[PDB]
DNA sequence: TAAAATTTTTT
DNA sequence: AAAAAATTTTAAAAATTTTTTAAAAAAAAAA
DNA sequence: TTTTTTTTTTAAAAAATTTT
């Protein structure tokens, strides 16, 4: 009854590699308009918004709205089976408590049908209302990965004393201090290496950095991170898949 | 020993206290004041207050602790000799009398500590009731006779024989947490030689040559200074601690000149004070001959080790066998040359 | 103190070398250049470091000032930088914190880092400029390969030198290792040239944990200048091509 | 005895294959070639390694001599060799050691090795060779991939074979995993040469820990000659190119 | 047998 | 008012398994 | 042709519990 064929199965491999570390269980809210994932993490700090729309998949159809309970370390261990050029055919049924997966190599003649064991769990819906964020930072994704992975060695907290001329990641700890300042790059002519800065008021927020290290495993999905935050609303770390949707993480400040 | 010698050395000569790591000793034969380690190892080994009581009813905590310490010494290349206390003098026996009445006052506190039923108070006062016997000393002597770690018994005090062992050049350093070995005459002491926390706890290496070159003192004026800092045989005068005794040594340079040219009303001399006897005890103690007994280190036989520590105390087998195996592998290797033997020190920047 | 570096990967490789052997040392920073000369924690090995003024982009140093640096902390701060990164080590008057920036060469990511540091007391050994008997040059990856292979067998290497052959002998419970190295006559390159200055044959025994700690400096150069003589400690000299050398000293067994 | 190779990666990959699975085995070095018939340390699988003398560039084993070698230790000495070396085996009749010479191809790093042997008596007379039902020749890294990700699912592979293809079925607490291959002829292409010569179908269960131990041999050959029959132990044959063959036997449930 | 904490005098 | 004390209190352990992070290192895939 | 991550397989701490 549910069918989702995707030709770029590395996107789903990267999504479950991103969400395998902080999500133990989640509800895969599958509707007719696309694939959603309403999940608040295991330690109950960070909220994850994964949206995969209908136009990203090749063959996508749903009978009803599906919300099945998935152990995502089990789904990560069953999405480690696939290849990078491997296509992925999701499947599910009505009366069966089993999510099916079919991996097919296009240049070969190999098919690997995989079934999953689901469980019953309470469905959480925390709809974050959207607004024009006061701090929109469109920065390279590997640079944000570099910033989180090298500020992890200093302290558990990070402050982002951003400005309209450029963003400034700063952290303080018992080892020392560190201040990464990024100028707003315009003479690159690439729109992927440029740190695009759009604001109306500069802000400065104390953030947990182990959670940003858990956030930055989604870096092979996109070459750009859309950092969106404001004074009190949590930081949106948006990973724009180029033709499928967005993966948003939310981080409450310290 | 002395209430505040190490604070005085840290306040006066910070270059005298070296912070050498436990991995720095290979050819360094090390004198260990043994009974201090037996008391220290009978403090901390506790299962909520009761130590290691087996089926017979006698404690074995110091045996197993000194065991695993000794495997840590050979596994780190430190070559230890364990020297036990002898017959203490009468000036020391006044201090043992005040320790005995302190233990009796701990027992009188222990009466309502066990009447209240608190576990922490009864284990704290049982830690204060730790005292070694002759059979525990003979058990440790027999245990060091097993692994071939050499054993020496001083007639008076092990700290004096440790300091004369450093003075004879037979061992490299004495290693003890009391400061009496600097009083007894050792040019080098290794305070806090413990078997764990190498990153957290450096060894406070006290060089008495640096102490005498920083204070401008000979050995005997350092003995009168250590008398004035409240040793176990002679008290302080009246409220004289570190700085006033430093002021009296730096002006008078003799304890006789100190006791004559001080005021009879300002800091009066205590009655029945025996500074000459403690000075003669520090300079010339009853010390056994270091050339009479050799410092050997032989490979032990495993069957007698298993028959002792699994026969007469009924402990584990695999941990003891692996410790003896790594002791044997650490002992059979060749010696490692130290780099300061080949290169002399031109100084230290010290940041 | 302000020392702009033309590429900071060199000093990044220096801190990757020093993070496994030294935890605490002081940097003898003078007007003639950055020096470090400190012993081991196990007191077996000394690391002489020299970086003259002629390799930095700019160098000002008013006083011969030394700070006590945690090498693990400075290694974690030098892990923050890239490989084409430009590093200025900055320390002003009464510097409680050593300051670094890692200016990326596209002028897009300038990353300021100040490092809190402690007071130390490190003994500095006075070393002479000894005319070494057997001076052995070899490739650096080859020497790291030789030490890493011989450390599988036993803890002790027996570095023996003939008139034309270098004999890295080792033994243990696994067996007996014997890595022999001849002298080049047909290769004649800069990286790969096993050349021996020859005075008298030597035969010394060294520990291999300290040689494995020495061969964490192998991406700095392609030159191990193994200088040794009879009952004299071994010089392992990673000569950086513009900026001094990194001399590793090792007392024999 | 003197067995000189020309591709050192072959013997290095054989020892990395047999390191994890067998601890000690008897290298029955006959006059025809170096043979190792071994049984598992867990006493489940069986290894029959054959290395014929055509792939050895020099073979001078006059006496039929067999010794017991620790495979972990000898895999460590083969880990001391490089990725491409010239391995010259050497032994004497009176001497209880197996000498190894890894002559590097720059003709300078001639690295002699010696190794103590731990002799034992293993029954090398019960050998399972008979006619098999279905033989499956299919690429080696693909078989390593199938065994590696079915080890993620559970600890049982159910290999069902037919004419149109072979099916690797696994089940566990995580779920049900069926990897179905298809028979492709694949002329002039050995990247996906999945050929199945099937006579009788069979459906039976194994243990994927020993399949992971078997598929750590995969850098030797580019193909796996899978072979099984009805209630017969499965054969994983790693055909080395004109040098020998490494056959792994696994008794099923 | 050690270190520090808190109140106490000396200057 | 700092310095310099003398009272009072506290504390003394080594290590395998087991449990999580940091980390080499050959082995994946990169420019 | 050595790197970057990636994955992997050991290893560092860091604790509660023991080593009877």
């Amino acid at each position: 009854m549910f069918e989702a064929r995707l030709v770029q199965g590395s996107i789903l491999k990267k999504v479950l590699e991103a969400l395998k570390d902080l999500i133990n269980e989640a509800c895969w809210d599958i509707s007719s308009s696309g694939v959603n994932l309403q999940s608040m993490d295991s330690s109950h700090v960070s909220l994850v918004q994964l949206t995969l729309r209908s136009e990203g998949f090749d063959t996508y159809r749903c009978d009803r709205n599906l919300a099945m309970g998935v152990n995502l370390t089990s789904m990560s261990k069953i999405l480690k089976c696939a290849g990078n050029e491997d296509i992925i055919t999701l499947r599910a049924e009505d009366n069966a408590d089993t999510l099916a997966l079919v991996f097919e190599a296009p240049n070969q003649e190999k098919v690997s049908d995989y079934e999953m064991k689901l469980m019953d769990l309470d469905v959480e819906q925390l709809g974050i209302p959207e607004q024009e964020y006061s701090c929109v930072v469109k920065m390279p994704s590997g640079e944000f990965a570099r910033i989180c992975r090298d500020l992890s060695h200093i302290g558990d907290a990070v402050v982002i004393s951003c400005a309209k001329d450029g963003v400034k990641f700063s952290a303080s700890g018992e080892l020392g201090n560190g201040n990464i300042k990024l100028s707003q790059t315009s003479n690159v002519d690439k729109e992927e290496e440029a740190v695009t800065i759009e604001m109306n008021e500069p802000v400065q927020l104390t953030f947990a950095l182990r959670y940003l290290n858990f956030f930055t495993k989604a870096t092979p999905l996109s070459s750009t991170v859309t950092l969106s935050m404001s004074a009190d609303v949590p930081l949106v770390v948006e990973y724009k898949i180029a033709d499928m949707g967005h993966l948003k993480y939310y981080l409450a400040p310290k | 020993g002395i209430q505040g010698l190490a604070k005085l050395i840290a306040d006066v000569a910070p270059s005298a206290i070296r912070e050498n790591d436990i991995k720095s000793y290979f050819g360094r034969k090390v004198a260990i004041d043994a009974s201090m380690s037996i008391y220290q190892f009978l403090i901390a080994v506790r299962q909520g207050g009761d130590v290691l009581q087996n089926e017979e009813g006698e404690t074995t905590s110091h045996l197993m602790g000194m065991f695993y310490r000794t495997i840590r010494m050979m596994e780190n290349g430190i070559k230890p000799v364990y020297v036990f206390d002898g017959k203490p003098p009468q000036l020391k026996s006044g201090e043992l009398a005040k320790r005995s009445e302190r233990r009796a006052e701990a027992e009188k506190q222990l009466q309502q500590a066990q009447a209240a039923g608190a576990e922490q108070e009864v284990e704290k006062f049982t830690k204060r009731l730790v005292k070694v016997t002759k059979q525990h000393n003979d058990e440790c002597k027999h245990l060091l006779s097993l692994m071939g770690i050499p054993y020496l018994d001083a007639p008076s005090e092990a700290e004096a024989s440790c300091a004369a062992l450093v003075k004879a050049g037979k061992v490299y350093a004495a290693a003890t947490e009391d400061m009496d070995c600097l009083t007894f005459g050792s040019p080098v002491l290794m305070r806090h030689l413990t078997a764990s926390e190498a990153k957290k706890l450096p060894i406070q290496e006290f060089h008495l040559s640096r102490i005498l070159q920083e204070l401008g003192l000979n050995q005997e004026q350092f003995v009168d200074l250590c008398i004035l800092l409240g040793s176990d045989y002679c008290e302080s005068i009246r409220g004289i601690g570190p700085k006033r005794a430093v002021d009296l040594i730096q002006k008078h340079k003799s304890i006789e000149e100190i006791v004559r040219r001080l005021d009879p009303n300002k800091y009066p001399v205590p009655e029945n004070w025996l500074h000459k006897e403690a000075h003669q005890l520090f300079l010339e103690p009853e010390v056994l001959d270091p050339e009479s007994v050799e410092l050997k280190w032989s490979e032990p036989n495993e069957e007698e080790l298993i028959k002792f520590m699994c026969g007469e105390k009924q402990f584990s087998e695999e941990r003891i066998r692996s410790g003896v195996k790594r002791l044997s592998k650490s002992r059979q290797g060749s010696t490692q040359g130290r780099l300061d033997d080949f290169f002399k020190v031109t100084g230290s920047l010290s940041s």
